[PDB]
């Protein structure tokens, strides 16, 4: 609230609007922490907001998910496995089980 | 009708599909109604064979 | 006039007979004039800034007698000029600066000032400005906002017949449609009811806004009916008779007076009883007692003396009726006049229906309409009646509504008040009823008469006054409380109120979209366009094919052939060539006014209601001499229809053959023979062409080209006339004639070309010189050609050799082969400018680095990039490069035992930050012709962003130096001149120092004080030039304002050379479209027997299904103008003489007879003809006028000149075997166009890529582009067959299961085929939103 | 979930959810608090209407998501929509292994495979190139084939060759309406970004070259290779669905060329001499002895399965031209000669195909239409056909009906000048006599464009029908129509003002003449309201399909 009090006369006053630090000399504390601030005090989006041609596109159905794993990659996974195992079988006996044991 | 006679259908996972679904779902929760599938349109919902 | 410097290069052949009387204006004009209206000092209430100010104007506080009045505004100079503002991606915008004036009245006033004090020109917003092309940029992209086409405000009367009540009897309904307020609507019904509407809302009965006019019963009755007089005199019921009252009624009873008797009963009174009663003057005739027992009495009646009422007004009077009124002393007694045919008995009616009484309660039933449930008020009723239709805040019609509805209702004043009077609604209702009487007819929506246009300017005013509205509560509400001196016009008004309503409009809006710009035409028929969509318009869905179809008042208006084709047909149109908005903002066109039998040649301007009633001649038309009309009778159209009209009868005639069409369709050759379906889609894909590489010129053409070049900003016009002083490709300087030349500052005009850079469908725009070093030009002259551009003409594309015939199915639909000698030549090649960006943010986890140490790269790699991390300037580029280095911290891995182990083996550190980086998309590849680095303001910018910076600050110093020596040697050089009249000393001046020129005076005369003018002009631009200098560099170093979390931005820009490939769209004028299919050897191309190969096989049976005659006729006459080309080029080769390529030259020009060509021998006869013809060796262009166009024996006659056949046909051999071909084929030139669908932008394949977070299905996230949707209607088509397991795999494994993916997908490396479905995520998410109500979803059984 | 530059976005449901869990919570305080009747009630109703809000939104008050106007979308409102389920409703969820772009020709193709653009391959079949190059040992892990293929090696095009082979893929056109919207194709390799699409199916597709495109779909499992190849393959499907006459049909060009194949002319290279059979038939004309038309007897062996499913064969000399001797080396075994010895127009030559497939069936069906599309193609570039401005062929006649039709209406107009006729009857009047001024016109044409090459054999002179180029377009059935004739050369129509009237003052003018200002922007209305009504009418034809599949 701090912050939109000075953003209102300064707006006008200084004919622009008060550069991103130029509120941050006139309020009290370290001054940086403006952006910090600044951003956790957004209220977030509605995922239902429409976007372009009006379609049932919506927000929320352009999010990909990040913490799948590509199959391409599983694939990968699953064949070192195989890999590491053969190539443990290749050694002795001892050499196999101290490198499983480290 | 063509429109009026594909109205009813045993199944109500198809109903639900083109028809108002608020009015289909209740509808049928109602009745405790028991969908066997047995058809094309609910089969395609619910991801098997045709 | 009689021809220009740059028309001695290059002249277009023009057939066609009809001289042209007036010429395309500017085309720009609507865009231009209309903001140019909008921001602008008026000092009056004609639209404007000034306008929606004085209309919120003067702001006083509630009651407090402390008001704030308006002074007057300025705009302060743009913060970023164009570029700069494109560049840096904010707002060409100008800020406000307002003058404000805060009177405070004493309290408990006679009024009068404590103190006033003038806050001086407060700040209120930044609002965007126009370019000098007529757009806009809000975020770093022009825009253009498209004119509006909607319903003129005024009164409106329709009929809805047909399908109300399907009883027909039609109905009668009236409208008035404020421009801003709600809407007042009156309709009938069935029975006669007179009914009204405010808004939509609830209906009402017509007489309760009566009532809320402070109307009481009597006085409506007497406003909407006659009176009937009834005497009683001696005794028993005598009445005055006008004598026209009895026409359409039967005589009731025996009508005799004046001792003889008139008409008899049963006996039709017709004209001849009238007549006798009115040549007799039969004034009062004895009627009986019984004939009231319906007549209505007009007023209220009273016993005298008992005081109680007898009846009331409005009631039926009965035989008992007239007994109790007649015994009170009652000699008169009013009825109503009531007539079934011409006069109805309807607002009678409409009383009885009504449910009030007195004012108050018909202002509590409207206020219990429009507020209902809620408690009425008398201040409430009163203030809601009064805000709708009468106060001056919440309604005005404006100019328009004010003129139309006055000039509906046959009233004199064009321009009265802003709101409605008592007067007016009563007037409308008297209209109305006077239709269903029969004497009126109803209007209709689709006349062009009631089909306003607004454009940028008007809408833009709205959108301010909406501002003003919104600040307006506000500094009441502060005014309040106010103290008297401290607060002033500052703290008051703030600027994001203002400056966010302007903002919402420019930046997101139905009407402000991104510029088309591939394309000079494009562009241009972007900006002329009109709308009857968006707001304050209808809708797709909503409205009919009535407003769709094209109208009889479209002539000369709206082009009837170019509309888009598609869910809205109609619904946009285009402008016309030569139409222009209208004083009032109607649609007029140019006319020729014919007065006796001379056709005048003043034009005049018509507007769509102004045009009706005169009759006007054809634009093809036969008059000569002092133009009489050769044939006694000429096709003209009068009133909504054309027909055979005698020779004096014409009021006008029209101006141009062309003026019906649009520069869309007015640029398609031979128009008038091609079908009306063909030639929309030619003037719609017409727009979609991308430039070429090498701009070429149309060889086939109209004679618009050359006006659309110039109009549209895309090339570079003279300023003012002269010899060009210096020309590179960078800029060109010219030096100013004298008489074109302002005394002061002397000059030069210097024009900074454009060079390649982004446009806005990623095409490339970039600038040529077209004049020479030391070359007369004159105002008004092509400078440099833009793209598509060629020599002042507008080329679209490049005109080749076709043949038309089958080639071994290749050419099989639409489908063309074209010939590798095209793609060799890299004709038709394209150039493409990409802008690709690479943005470091802030995460929780840590700031983002753009630095060059990226895990897991080569050598290879990290060449291409500096040390800084961005790659090179002019390195040129594949898939896979690296353009930005970016890397993001991600900790804690979390790696698991056996890539643990992997580690443990090849010793590698697992880097704490992820590699981000800005890598080229899959298969393009070009060049890296520019890059730019924004920072936020206090990073350190790196090392490459602080060499651009230093390049940018050297490359501007030299920029600027390069003006001030230009400017000061042509300044020095007109002193020079000056000094040497009057005092003349040629050797001896130019020896001492420049610089000390300025020290010699002159004897006394006007070159004295010259030499002070240029003195004073001098030193002004020596500090114009610093002050500028140090602006820029400001503006240089500033950091520049990014997002939040945004640390840094790197943009790099590739410019891709595409050429010509299998799938790319080409399409001539006519409509032809076709797709490239396979790229044919010059060997295996069909040749004549001069062994000549033919560019592109167009398949014949396009032609005759698709009437599009245009096409062949732009080949044959195009074949002939590349004859006269060749001619010359033989001609050219042998060096003749200037004599006899002369005598050939003119021999082309003339053709014949009876055109309006003319030609030379004015002309040098050696340095300007051949120049000319060295630029007709390519071919002889040629103007085919839209409507006025050449003739087959022109085009013939032009073929005996080529030395090629009639026919246009010749023999072709096979270049395979060699073999003749059966039957002679059409050859000729074809102009064609290749749009941009080129098939390496819709191709996309995606294997496994990216997948939707709230429902698992396949979306990209990389650019590797989302799969194919498969649909409703694919499924019905899988079941059609019977595959149910490719049905299964569609919508389960390859989508929409997050589990039987990866489990197909390992087995397709294992190499087994199979699929263990499982249940679709989308299905299994439906069942939590079931299961998510009251209802219990379960699977039963087993 | 998170976005870029550290903002938030959510579904509306929390905002619902919170308010519910809120004023519960408040109640539920309430209760401890012993509160005055008036305000707990009050509570329980704002409870009732948040939960309410939550359900289903709009039923009451449509509340208003956080600093936005529009409503927030509720838990009725996810199910529901357009129509109901979007979970099958249109449109239709996202699918892997797809792709698409312009299509283009390619005519050298059997009806049974199509043109593939090679990078699409690639990007299609990358688990089956993975999986197939560590199959062979061309790469040692999964990995290295990852590597291998995004290094484009050139030893991974053969391997790609391998699993294209025999793996059908699926292909799909826009507009889908019947099952030929879908037909398998065998995958070619093709250099280029474009599809080729063989020309014998762009009928069943409705597909023009004007830039349409098409989306191709991998079928995985092996029962969708085994459900493309025996059921949704193109060779399997040859007819109609509707009807069962062939939607295989010879379209434009291939159709020209066997109409311009066998026909004949009254006197050319090679008439009256007679051959052995078509081999040495062909020799004479590829070699340029004899014209592709000429009336020849040659000796023909021409088969008869009318035996107990038992080819007969007989030989004789039919009486023919020289390319119906050429064409007749494609007809297999039992069909007559009978059916290729007439002029064999678009109509023919579909029931060609027909009895070909009800005689010989499937197999010899489609290498039968194969070939006639090549012979066709072939054939029709020698033809040389074109169109010139001097191939509409005008009525010499034409100015002077035009002027008699013109006397007609001025003969009408007296009498209603005079009132000899009413307004009414007279506009009909005016209107019938230029309708039947067009039947003239057209009537005349079209005898003249018809029959006028007039030639001669060894005599004075013959006429035969005309070997000019639109007339053989409009014959063979290839394209244009007398309609579309009509208007080209001869008057076209009368035009009808957007009330549904017809004008009295017709189009006097047609394409290869000019049209004025008046003629063309009356026929402005008819263009729009074609267009405007197909566009419609398109839209009305598809709801027309749902409501049929749902019923059924
Ligand atoms: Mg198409």
């Amino acid at each position: 609230n701090k912050l939109n009090r000075i953003s209102r006369q300064m707006l006008q006053e200084m004919g622009r609007e008060p550069t991103p630090e130029e509120l941050a000399e006139r309020m009290l504390m370290p001054e940086d922490k403006i952006r910090k601030v600044l951003k956790i005090a957004k209220e977030p989006i509605s995922m239902e907001t429409p976007i372009g041609d009006d379609e049932d596109s919506h927000l929320g159905d352009f999010i990909e998910d990040t913490t799948l794993e590509l199959p391409l990659d599983s694939a990968t996974t699953e064949s070192l496995r195989a890999a590491t195992h053969d190539v443990l079988a290749g050694l002795t006996a001892r050499e196999a089980k101290v490198l499983r044991m480290r | 009708g063509i429109t009026k006679a594909s109205l009813a259908t045993e199944s109500f996972i198809s109903a639900a599909s083109f028809q108002e679904t608020t009015r289909v779902l209740t509808e049928a929760a109602v009745a405790g109604k028991r969908d066997e599938l047995r058809g094309l349109k609910e089969n395609v919902i619910v991801g098997r064979l045709i | 006039m009689v021809y220009s410097y740059t028309e001695k290069k290059r002249i277009r052949k023009d057939f066609g007979k009809r001289p042209q009387v007036l010429d395309v204006p500017y085309l720009l004009s609507i865009q231009l004039d209309s903001f140019q209206k909008f921001i602008e000092q008026d000092p009056e209430g004609q639209y404007g800034l000034e306008a929606a100010f004085r209309s919120v104007f003067p702001i006083q506080s509630y009651s407090g007698n402390s008001e704030l009045q308006y002074v007057s505004y300025r705009l302060g100079e743009p913060v970023f000029d164009v570029q700069e503002c494109q560049i840096r991606g904010v707002t060409y915008s100008a800020p406000l600066r307002v003058k404000l004036r805060l009177v405070i009245y004493e309290r408990e006033a006679p009024e009068g000032t404590v103190k006033d004090i003038k806050e001086q020109e407060v700040y209120m917003g930044e609002i965007p400005l126009m370019t000098d092309n007529g757009t806009f940029v809000i975020n770093g992209t022009e825009r253009v906002i498209v004119s509006q086409l909607h319903r003129s405000p005024g009164v409106f009367f329709d009929s809805d017949k047909g399908k109300t009540h399907s009883s027909g009897k039609v109905l009668y309904n009236a409208r008035i449609i404020p421009y801003r307020g709600s809407w007042l609507d009156f309709e009938f019904d069935p029975k006669d009811n007179l009914f009204v509407r405010i808004d939509r809302r609830r209906k009402l009965p017509a007489t309760i806004i009566l009532r809320a006019l402070n109307y009481t019963t009597e006085q409506i009755l007497d406003l909407f009916f006659e009176k009937v007089i009834f005497e009683i005199r001696d005794n028993k019921l005598q009445m005055e008779l006008v004598p026209e009252r009895l026409r359409g009624e039967t005589a009731s009873f025996d009508i005799e007076a004046n001792g003889k008797v008139y008409v008899e009963k049963g006996r039709r009174i017709t004209a001849r009883h009238i007549r006798q009663l009115e040549k007799d003057d039969v004034k009062l005739i004895e009627v009986p007692v019984e004939y009231i027992a319906g007549k209505v009495v007009a007023k209220d009646y009273i016993d005298e003396s008992t005081g109680e009422l007898i009846c009331a007004a409005n009631m039926e009077l009965s035989l008992d009726l007239l007994a109790k009124l007649s015994q009170s002393g009652h000699k008169r007694i009013e009825t109503l006049f009531t007539n079934d045919l011409d006069h109805g008995p309807y607002i009678s009616e409409t009383l009885r229906v009504d449910p009030t009484n007195d004012r108050l309660s018909a202002l509590v039933e409207i206020y219990r309409m429009m507020r209902p449930g809620e408690p009425p008020t008398r201040e409430a009723a009163e203030s809601l009646f009064e805000n709708l239709f009468f106060s001056e805040d919440r309604y005005d019609l404006s100019a328009v509504g004010r003129m139309k509805f006055n000039r509906s209702l046959l009233r004199e004043e064009i321009e009265g008040s802003g709101i409605l009077s008592k007067d007016d609604i009563i007037d409308v209702m008297k209209k109305l009823i006077d239709i269903r009487n029969g004497k009126g007819e109803v209007d209709d929506i689709d006349h062009l008469g009631n089909r306003r246009i607004r454009s940028v300017g008007e809408m833009a005013e709205n959108q301010f006054r909406v501002g003003l509205v919104r600040v307006e509560r506000a500094v009441k509400e502060r005014l309040s409380l106010g103290d008297l001196d401290t607060l002033m016009p500052q703290d008051m008004i703030n600027a994001k109120p203002i400056s966010a309503a302007v903002k919402e409009f420019f930046g997101s809006s139905q009407l402000s979209q991104f510029m088309d710009q591939n394309n000079p035409l494009s562009e241009i028929t972007h900006k002329r366009r009109i709308l009857a969509l968006g707001p304050g318009g209808l809708t797709r869905e909503r409205a009919g094919f009535e407003v769709r179809d094209v109208h009889p008042t479209h002539y000369g208006r709206v082009c009837p052939i170019e509309t888009p084709e598609g869910p809205n047909i109609g619904l946009i149109n285009s402008l016309s060539v030569y139409a222009q908005t209208n004083e009032y903002g109607f649609l007029e066109t140019p006319y020729r006014k014919v007065t006796d039998g001379v056709v005048t040649d003043e034009i005049h301007y018509l507007s769509a209601i102004e045009e009706g009633n005169y009759v006007i001649a054809q634009a093809n038309s036969n008059l000569d001499e002092e133009g009489h009309f050769v044939e006694d009778l000429v096709t003209c159209r009068s009133k909504g229809e054309s027909s055979l009209f005698s020779r004096d009868q014409v009021d006008y005639m029209d101006v141009s053959t062309q003026q019906v069409v649009s520069v869309g369709a007015s640029l398609i050759p031979f128009l008038e023979h091609d079908d009306a379906n063909r030639a929309l889609m030619g003037a719609n894909m017409q727009r979609q062409a991308v430039p070429t590489l090498r701009a070429d010129k149309p060889l086939v053409g109209t004679g618009m080209e050359r006006a659309v070049a110039v109009d549209s900003g895309v090339t570079a016009v003279a300023k003012r006339g002269g010899v060009v002083q210096y020309v590179d490709a960078s800029r060109i300087v010219i030096k100013v004639n004298e008489d074109e030349m302002y005394p002061g500052e002397a000059g030069i005009d210097i024009y900074n070309l454009t060079k390649y850079t982004r446009s806005n469908q990623n095409t490339c725009i970039n600038q040529m010189p077209c004049v020479s070093l030391g070359e007369p030009v004159e105002r008004g002259d092509v400078l440099a050609d833009g793209p598509s551009t060629d020599l002042g003409e507008l080329a679209l594309g490049q005109n080749m050799r076709v043949a038309f015939m089958p080639w071994n199915g290749y050419n099989f639909e639409d489908s063309i082969l074209v010939s590798e000698r095209v793609v060799q030549e890299d004709r038709f090649t394209t150039i493409h400018i990409q802008e690709l960006a690479c943005v470091s943010r802030d995460t929780k986890l840590g700031p983002e680095e753009i630095t060059a140490d990226i895990p897991n790269v080569g050598e290879a790699a990290l060449s291409k990039l500096d040390e800084s991390g961005i790659v090179y300037i002019g390195a040129e580029v594949t898939g896979g490069d690296i353009l930005v280095g970016k890397v993001t911290p991600k900790g804690e891995t979390q790696l698991t035992p056996e890539e643990k182990l992997l580690r443990a083996i090849f010793g590698e550190k697992a880097s704490d930050v992820k590699d981000s980086s800005l890598r080229v998309p899959n298969g393009v590849s070009g060049t890296v012709i520019d890059v730019q680095v924004f920072t936020r303001d206090g990073v350190e910018k790196d090392k490459r962003a602080l060499e651009i910076e230093e390049m940018q600050l050297k490359q501007a110093k030299k920029d600027l130096s390069e003006e001030l020596q230009i400017l000061e040697a042509g300044l020095f050089s007109r002193i020079r001149a000056v000094l040497v009249a009057g005092g003349v000393e040629a050797e001896k001046l130019d020896k001492l120092p420049r610089d000390r020129w300025l020290e010699l005076g002159l004897t006394d005369e006007e070159k004295q004080n010259q030499l002070e003018q240029l003195a004073e002009q001098y030193d002004e631009l020596k500090h114009e030039f610093e002050k500028k200098l140090e602006a820029k560099r400001r503006k240089i170093t500033q950091g520049d304002d990014l997002a939040p979390g945004v640390l840094k931005i790197v943009k790099v820009y590739l410019a891709v050379k595409r050429r010509i490939q299998p799938g790319d769209k080409m399409a001539g004028r006519h409509g032809n479209k076709g797709v490239i299919s396979k790229i044919n050897p010059i060997e295996d191309m069909p040749y004549d027997e001069n062994g000549t190969p033919v560019d592109i096989v167009l398949n014949p049976l396009g032609v005759p299904s698709r009437m599009n005659i245009g096409q062949i006729l732009e080949t044959h006459l195009g074949m002939a103008a590349k004859g006269i080309g060749d001619k010359i080029n033989a001609m050219l080769k042998q060096q003749q003489e200037v004599a006899k390529l002369r005598e050939f030259i003119q021999r082309a020009y003339d053709l014949g007879a009876d055109v309006r060509q003319k030609v030379d021998l004015s002309t040098f006869s050696d340095e300007e003809v051949m120049r000319l013809a060295e630029n007709l060796r390519k071919g002889m262009p040629i103007a085919t006028p839209v409507f006025d166009g050449a003739k087959e024996a022109e085009i013939k006659e032009l073929l005996k000149l080529g030395d090629l056949p009639t026919s246009g046909q010749i023999r072709l051999y096979d270049g395979r075997t060699g073999e003749q071909f059966e039957r002679p084929v059409t050859v000729g030139y074809m102009y064609m166009l290749k749009l941009n669908h080129l098939v390496d932008d819709k191709m996309h394949a995606r294997s496994t890529g990216s997948y939707s977070l709230v429902t698992q299905q396949p979306l990209g996230g990389k650019a590797q582009f989302g799969g194919q949707r498969f649909g409703e209607m694919e499924v019905w088509a899988l079941e059609a067959y019977g595959a149910a397991y490719t049905l299964q795999e569609m919508l389960t494994v390859k989508s929409d299961d997050v589990n039987g993916r990866t489990k197909m997908y390992k087995n397709i490396v294992d190499g087994n085929h199979q699929m263990e479905p499982g249940m679709p995520e989308s299905f299994n998410v439906l069942l939590k939103e079931i299961r998510s109500l009251g209802i219990n979803i379960e699977l039963e059984d087993e | 979930v998170p976005l870029d530059g550290g903002r938030f976005a959510t579904s509306d449901l929390n905002d619902l959810y919170r308010r519910v869990i809120n004023r519960n919570n408040r109640l539920k305080r309430l209760l401890d608090l012993a509160a005055p009747d008036i305000i707990v009630r009050n509570e329980k109703r704002m409870l009732q209407e948040a939960v309410d809000a939550l359900l289903d939104n709009g039923r009451r008050g449509r509340a208003i998501t956080g600093s936005n106007k529009r409503p927030l979308k509720s838990l009725a409102d996810m199910i529901k929509g357009k129509q109901g389920r979007f979970r099958q409703n249109l449109l239709g969820k996202r699918v892997d292994y797809s792709g698409r772009s312009v299509i283009t020709v390619g005519p050298y193709l059997r009806l049974h495979q199509c043109g593939l653009p090679k990078k699409m391959a690639l990007e299609l079949f990358k688990p089956f190139i993975y999986g197939k190059l560590e199959l062979r040992g061309l790469a040692t892990t999964i990995k290295a084939a990852k590597k291998m293929v995004e290094r484009e090696e050139a030893v991974v095009w053969d391997i790609l060759d391998e699993v294209i082979r025999e793996h059908p893929v699926l292909l799909n056109r826009a507009p889908t309406l019947h099952r030929l919207g879908i037909q398998a194709f065998e995958p070619v390799l093709i250099e280029g970004k474009a599809i080729q699409l063989h020309p014998l199916v762009c009928a069943a597709y409705n597909a023009d070259f004007d830039g349409d495109q098409m989306a191709v779909h991998v079928p995985l499992t092996l029962e969708a290779q085994l459900e493309a190849r025996a059921l949704m393959m193109s060779t399997n499907n040859i007819l109609s669905p509707a009807n069962g006459e062939p939607i295989i049909v010879p379209s434009q060009d291939v159709v020209l060329g066997l109409y311009y194949m066998t026909r004949d002319c009254v006197n050319a290279k090679g008439e009256g001499m007679v051959l052995t059979g078509p081999k040495e038939a062909e020799r004479l004309y590829r070699s340029g002895l004899a014209s592709l038309h000429a009336r020849v007897k040659v000796r023909i062996t021409e088969y008869e399965k009318d035996a107990n499913g038992e080819l007969v064969a007989k030989t004789s000399l039919k009486d023919t031209t020289v390319g119906r001797a050429i064409l007749w080396m494609i007809v297999p075994k039992g069909l007559p000669y009978s059916i290729v010895n007439q002029a064999l127009g678009k109509k023919a030559i579909s029931k060609m195909l027909n009895t070909c497939y009800r005689i010989l069936g499937l197999k010899p069906t489609v290498i039968f239409a194969d070939q006639i599309m090549y012979t066709g193609f072939a054939y029709a570039a020698r033809s040389g056909a074109s169109v010139g401005i001097d191939d509409m062929v005008i009525p010499e006649k034409k100015h002077e009906i035009i002027s008699e039709a013109e006397a007609e209406v001025a003969e009408i107009q007296e009498q209603f000048q005079s009132g000899l006729v009413t307004a009414g009857e007279r506009y009909n009047k005016v209107i019938d006599i230029w309708a039947a001024a067009n039947d003239r016109v057209s009537k005349a044409m079209m005898d003249n464009l018809q029959t006028e090459t007039v030639i001669n054999r060894d005599g004075q002179e013959e006429k035969q029908v005309s070997f000019n180029s639109i007339y053989m377009m409009a014959d063979s059935g290839a394209r244009g129509s007398a309609a579309q004739i009509r208007q080209l050369a001869g008057m076209r129509g009368l035009m009808a003002k957007p009330d549904g009237s017809i004008i009295e003052t017709p189009i006097t003018a047609n394409f290869r003449e000019g049209l004025n200002v008046l003629q063309y922007f009356i026929s402005t209305h008819g263009a729009r309201k074609g267009l405007a009504d197909t566009a419609l009418k398109t839209a009305n034809s598809g709801y027309l399909t749902r409501r049929l599949v749902d019923v059924a």
